[PDB]
């Protein structure tokens, strides 16, 4: 079959500079009739993947004016000119040239914004789920950038790290933020044997770290 | 131009399933058509073709003898019936009109090949500018689909992946509105689980 | 300059 490579594996890039993203076969794909069926297709987050280039360099209607594919031989590249947040996400190219068709990789596109803090919520458990014999604490760390973050429950006062588990979002295409969620399980009579639940966030943006707690 | 894929679930392996797409809005009988698969690696692997007239019918080794393309031009409709299902054979299947190449893609159909069995989720609200939450947990196989007043709360809405546990998912879905509008008007978490055929409603109350 | 079929 035809191995399809992608360069770089993430592509960090501030709105307005360039992208660019690289695919190499593994050997040559023009078609018996002499063309290259080499296509460009983005998946955003949620999404399902979308047609941008076919035939190397043409663009699929609707693409605007700023995404550009070239390339011959094995090395195919694509371009963005002035990168806009509704371009993050991943990026697959694609041969059609020789069967069976295949895929490339993906390379992800990430938007580098300022660092922004998170929005810290905590939440108690519902009586619906203490009902159960459960009982689940969350922390909502929302609309924060960048990625990594560090999240440290507590009860009573003492750290807490077993029954902890942490969900963080795709970027978000509309402020390029990111946001997690972490959820502490329990049973309830654990839940029920203290009192003081905090869960702390410590993000870049500040040696401080977010505080949130409830009592009972 | 509209594809709408149905049949997706969870199935145990060795078993067959079948898949659907609806088309609309345009002549289904003038294009070719072509299912891809999303495996959880969120790898791309074509897995079909047919041409336009329902010939061709054009595979992948990878699921060669196991799958079967069709296609009813009467019904504006296309299938994929596969068989002798594999663990490898989990993932999102898409539905596309092809032309250019993949031109326009459904929004896909999950199937997931387990022996496990299926588990709906227990579903419970998070009450404390405001900021509300959905726990959706404990439920086997993905997906589920969240939503705010059924589809009117669309900004201020992020749901965290779901995240495998214990051979059950768990994830939670977040909204912030006006302290004005909570808890002054209804604000209602929506639960779908397709795979059970479950849904639930939990207004978010303080 | 369609996609050709296998």
């Amino acid at each position: 079959d035809v191995l399809m490579t992608q360069t770089p594996l993430s592509l960090p890039v501030s709105l307005g500079d360039q992208a660019s993203i690289s695919c190499r076969s593994s050997q040559t794909i023009v078609h018996s009739n002499g063309k290259i069926y080499l296509e460009w297709y983005l998946q955003k987050p949620g999404q399902s993947p979308k047609l941008l280039i076919y035939r190397v360099s043409k663009r699929f209607s609707g693409v605007p004016d700023r995404f550009s594919g070239s390339g011959s031989g094995t090395d195919f590249t694509l371009k963005i000119s002035r990168v806009e947040a509704e371009d993050l996400g991943v990026y697959y190219c694609f041969q059609g040239s020789h069967v069976p068709w295949t895929f490339g990789g993906g390379t992800k596109l990430e938007i580098k914004r300022a660092d922004a803090a998170p929005t810290v919520s905590i939440f108690p458990p519902s009586s619906e789920q203490l009902t159960s014999g459960g009982a689940s604490v969350v922390c909502f760390l929302n609309n924060f950038y960048p990625k990594d973050i560090n999240v440290k429950w507590k009860i009573d006062g003492s750290e807490r790290q077993n029954g902890v588990l942490n969900s963080w979002t795709d970027q978000d295409s509309k402020d390029s933020t990111y946001s997690m969620s972490s959820t502490l399980t329990l049973t309830k009579d654990e839940y029920e044997r203290h009192n003081s639940y905090t869960c702390e966030a410590t993000h870049k943006t500040s040696t401080s770290p977010i505080v949130k707690s409830f009592n009972r | 131009v509209k594809l709408v894929e149905s049949g997706g679930g969870l199935v145990a392996p060795g078993g067959s399933l079948k898949l659907s797409c609806a088309a609309s809005g345009f002549t289904f009988s003038s294009y070719p058509m072509s299912w891809v698969r999303q495996t959880p690696e969120k790898r791309l692997e074509w897995v079909a073709y047919i041409n336009n007239g329902g010939g061709n019918p054009y595979y992948p080794d990878t699921v060669k003898g196991r799958f079967t393309i069709s296609r009813d031009n009467a019904k504006n409709t296309l299938y994929l019936q596969m068989s002798s299902l594999k663990s490898e054979d989990t993932a999102i299947y898409y539905c596309i009109r092809q032309y250019y190449g993949f031109d326009y893609w459904g929004q896909g159909t999950t199937l997931t090949v387990s022996s496990a069995k299926t588990t709906p989720p227990s579903v419970y609200p998070l009450a404390p500018m405001v900021t509300l939450g959905c726990l959706v947990k404990g439920y086997f196989p993905e997906p589920v689909t969240v939503t705010w007043n059924s589809g009117s709360l669309s900004s201020g809405v992020h749901t965290f992946p779901a995240v495998l546990q214990s051979d059950l998912y768990t994830l939670s879905s977040s909204v912030t509105v006006p302290s004005s509008t909570w808890p002054s008007e209804t604000v209602t978490c929506n639960v779908a689980h397709p795979a059970s055929s479950t849904k639930v409603d939990k207004k978010i109350v303080p | 300059d369609t996609r050709p079929a296998p």
